[PDB]
RNA sequence: CGUGGAGGUCAGUGACGAAGCCUAGACCGUAAGGUCGGGUCGAACGGCCUCUAGUGCAGAUCUUGGUGGUAGUAGCAAAU
RNA sequence: GGACCAAGGAGUCUAACGUCUAUGCGAGUGUUUGGGUGUAAAACCCAUACGCGUAGGUUGGGGCCUCGCAAGAGGUGCACAAUCGACCGAUCCUGAUGUCUUCGGAUGGAUUUGAGUAAGAGCAUAGCUGUUGGGACCCUGGUUCCUGCCGAA
RNA sequence: CAACUUUGGGGCCGUUCCUUGUCUAUGUUCCUUGGAACAGGACGUCAUAGAGGGUGAGAAUCCCGUGUGGCGAGGAGUGCGGUUCUUUGUAAAGUGCCUUCGAAGAGUCGAGUUGUUUUGCAGCUCUAAGUGGGUGGUAAAUUCCAUCUAAAGCUAAAUAUUGGCGAGAGACCGAUAGCGAACAAGUACAGUGAUGGAAAGAUGAAAAGAACUUUGAAAAGAGAGUGAAAAAGUACGUGAAAUUGUUGAAAGGGAAGGGCAUUUGAUCAGACAUGGUGUUUUGUGCCCUCUGCUCCUUGUGGGUAGGGGAAUCUCGCAU
């Protein structure tokens, strides 16, 4: 589809550089996965819950996992306990940035997230449910 | 990215007084958002224009009534979300720090003291034209005021005749906390507009939607930018507003490209443009060389002259 | 912000460039040492530089470090050249000692 | 690619000649078109990044204006 | 359909739903009826309301980890899909404990059900476009620049 | 009954409002070009005035203004602010308590019908009550509760305004556009009338609008002259195409056009090119030496003076 970034935020026209150069120069599926992921439009980029993120960290072997989200980290009320974990996406609303810290936890940029895996050691990436 | 600023004299010195950045200018500097603002904010300030109700009958025809007459219902001022228009100034804010981007839009400020320019709040209480204008010369934004003032052109357009009809440059912009008779002293010198913290106009920030014009601030005002758009230690002062995130924190993705770890993880490059191989085909059967780089066997089939091999005579 | 600062000198206005018939761009960038606004050429878009200008007779190194962002009037350094040429190739290469290609 | 207008910029061009017109003058564009020479001319006008539209004509027995042939013909209050 | 030539001359605007894209914020979002402010139809700030939204298993499987020189093996598994579930609402029978003589639904069934639960995604602005209506391209006829790509019945 | 509490009317002068009048900065400094500087360059001054216009071309500084304030003048006027003159006569009013009373919209309400409207309104006929009447919920019901006073009247402001009287603006059109009308446009004209309804802007800075001679009925010329320009002559800025005339060239003889490719003929373009390398001569200087001064970005710096020397070296320059 897409094989370039439709919007034109300079940011983001920097992180596809940079990730680019991974997914040139890196031999792991997983900046091509990113790569291809930094590419969707605001739909194809649906919101992930911090509830999402807390059951997907009720998964085996996944709590020394750190994880990923190509779009936007949504809080949600809902939830009380959650865990201290690192989180890297794209954009953090100020009620899922206070979750993470509060917690303990870590929010991360991408590119922050590319200097600490950079062929993706030991990562979880997450999508958000979408229906419409 | 230095801490601090160091504010200059109305005589135009270091001022051993300093003052911390408002972390205004850390903002994200998004030349799309600014845009995309701009051109709603510069469709506000327009007058409807319509013809006549009723006022042959073909638009092909002379004096008859035109295809589509133009209806003054249609949309003049353009609805912006109030978020966007803040982020919008918050991003011209933070570009007048930078300088590049002031001598990337065109102005004089090669011998400035520095950036961003801060005077004392003395400079409110001027007011008297030729006293702020030496105050700009002892400044050194002189060469941009003459720009300015040489820069003063007849509009090529029939709008000329419009109340329209000269056009130059713009020049530096007065930031003060408050007036002091400086809003006076500077309204008759060309180029130059005044503006309190409060306001900061996005069209007097950012002309044209060129992010970078030539920002003076006095200390006051310098102080109170803190207090307009806050920080993460002062507040807001603007009713749940907050001074927005970075997707990115480094600037520099070349400098992350080249840093230690990255250059550690990454295979070998290449030539960084490609050793054509094969630019033309050489045939076989003739040009013997390429006939050797195949086929060692030739040579010595050539040595024995196999193709004219006698047989047995059994 | 060198970067963020070339993407908005070369996807918006660079006020120093100038378009020509073929296409190729040509910053009026009195600093600028080659013709060009490319991304190594814009002075404005990268703090480390240098450049070789004329002041009404002798001819001077000017360079430009990152260390200076601020303060644009103490921005320029400025090295006398010898008026052999050997020497002064000497000299460049001094100055530029550890420097890009 | 072109047109009117608008914001920014080129401290753009201009009475030592802008714009327009002509050009059995040259050049660049695949083209839309653009650049220069020369002539005429007298007062404004362009390039770039954007905005905006009453924005591109061969026809519509289109509208208006101008000019042909018909034709020195018909014909002599065809208007005088 | 045409004597020629010049100029003018035909898909504009608006409203309501709809997709897509971009942008800000995000379970919230929407300043501009209005008030305060102003260098004054600009910009700037915003009280109260209002609008719209919110309020289990198995099989895989992007990847990721481990081991393996590699090939491959094992583990955890995004989105989403299929299955087997469960529950809610309905569906038609069972009709208890009680029962005001007609009230009652307890329990157990049965199929489908549903943008159902089983951990949100929306709001606003802009752009391009789809349908409809306002004279709505202009008056059967006409309908204004180039190039490239795809290209039927 | 007890107290308290209160007084109205003028004048005048200000103020307020309106209508005006008047005053309130800084170059016409040198040079070039130009018919004309208001253009270009150099040096300036004002500014709470760099809006705009005019002046023979883009005028802050030439003029009018503009901006800031000032001084008037004539009215309107009770809006209030001072003064000043008077106003009482058992005058008028207000609050609490006590006592005694304690009167209101009828051809209306309503009902029927008809028309009209989508329930009112109108007509016709009938036509009331006074702890009354109107209206709405309510019910465990021989209900309760709510809420107003119709059939008399006035009332600023927030509102509409394609008209009037004025202003100020425009991402509007620039003479086939924009009003039909930028002009002696609702005109000329047409129609018996009601009505319909055009076309039509630009000499020049100044008319300086062509003295005078001559042809010529007269129209038009030709000499001449003005003008920066009649390649601006009241047919007049600029002056395209269609179309016309003359001359030149070529072709054709009842010939139509283009495309390719080439000759021939005519014709145009076609260096302000004239240098580099090495060596050598002499001279000069940021070259050498000595003695300084100065700016900070204080270094791998920058500027700059005086005298001496090339006798030797060496760099650059000149030769
Ligand atoms: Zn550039």
């Amino acid at each position: 589809h897409r094989t370039a970034p439709k919007s034109d935020n300079v940011y983001l026209k920097l992180l596809v550089k940079l990730y680019t150069f991974l997914a040139r120069r890196t031999d792991a599926p997983f900046n091509k996965v990113v790569l291809k992921a930094l590419f969707l439009s605001k739909i194809n980029r649906p919101p992930v819950s911090v509830s999402r993120i807390a059951r997907a960290l009720k998964q085996e072997g996944a709590a020394n996992k750190t994880v990923v989200v190509v779009g936007t980290v949504t809080d949600d009320a809902r939830i009380f306990e959650f865990p201290k974990t690192t989180v890297a996406a794209l954009r953090f609303t100020a009620g899922a940035r206070a979750k993470i810290v509060k917690a303990g936890g870590e929010c991360i940029t991408l590119d922050q997230l590319a200097v600490r895996a950079p062929k993706g050691q030991n990562t979880l990436i997450l999508r958000g449910p979408r229906n419409s | 990215s230095r801490p601090q600023v160091t504010v200059h004299s109305l005589t135009g010195e270091a001022t051993a007084n300093a003052l911390p950045l408002p972390a205004v200018f850390s903002a994200p500097i998004r030349p799309d958002i600014v845009h995309t603002v701009f051109t709603s904010v510069n469709k506000n300030k327009r007058q409807a224009y319509a013809v006549s109700e009723k006022a042959a009958f073909g638009n092909m025809c002379r004096g008859g009534r035109m295809f589509a007459p133009t209806k003054t219902w249609r949309k003049w001022n353009v609805k912006v979300n109030h978020n966007e228009k803040r982020y919008a100034t918050a991003s011209a804010i933070a570009a007048t720090a930078v300088a590049s981007l002031v001598l990337a839009r065109g102005h004089r400020v090669e011998k400035i003291p520095e950036i961003p320019l801060v005077v004392s709040t003395d400079l409110e209480s001027i007011q008297k034209t030729k006293e702020a204008v030496a105050a700009l010369k002892a400044v050194g934004a002189h060469s941009d005021l003459l720009k300015v003032l040489k820069s003063k052109k007849l509009r090529a357009g029939k709008g000329k005749y419009r109340n329209r009809r000269w056009t130059q440059r713009r020049g530096p912009l007065v930031v003060y906390a408050e007036d002091n008779g400086i809003v006076k002293a500077l309204r008759n010198v060309p180029g130059v507009e005044t503006a309190n913290v409060a306001s900061l106009n996005l069209l007097q920030l950012a002309p044209g939607a060129h992010l970078g014009r030539f920002v003076i601030w006095t200390e006051a005002a310098f102080t109170k930018l803190d207090q307009v758009w806050g920080s993460e230690t002062v507040a807001s002062s603007k009713v749940g507003y907050t001074l927005p995130s970075h997707i990115i924190s480094t600037s520099d993705v070349t400098r992350i490209i080249n840093s230690s770890e990255i250059q550690s993880a990454i295979r070998p490059a290449g030539q960084a443009t490609q050793k054509r191989t094969h630019v033309l085909k050489k045939n076989p059967l003739k040009n013997k060389q390429v006939l050797l780089r195949l086929n060692p066997y030739a040579k010595v089939f050539a040595a024995e002259k196999l193709g004219s091999k006698k047989a047995e005579k059994t | 912000s060198d970067e963020i600062v070339w993407q908005v000198i070369n996807q918006s206005f660079c006020s120093h460039r100038i378009k020509a018939p073929n296409g190729q761009n040509f910053c009026r960038n009195e600093y600028n040492v080659t013709g060009l606004c490319t991304r190594q050429s814009c002075p404005l878009a990268n703090s480390k530089y240098a450049t070789v200008k004329c002041d009404n007779g002798k001819l001077y190194l000017y360079m430009k470090t990152p260390e200076r962002a601020h303060t644009p009037a103490k921005l320029w350094e400025r090295i006398k050249l010898s008026k052999n040429y050997t020497k002064a190739l000497q000299q460049i290469d001094e100055h530029l000692l550890h420097w890009s290609k």
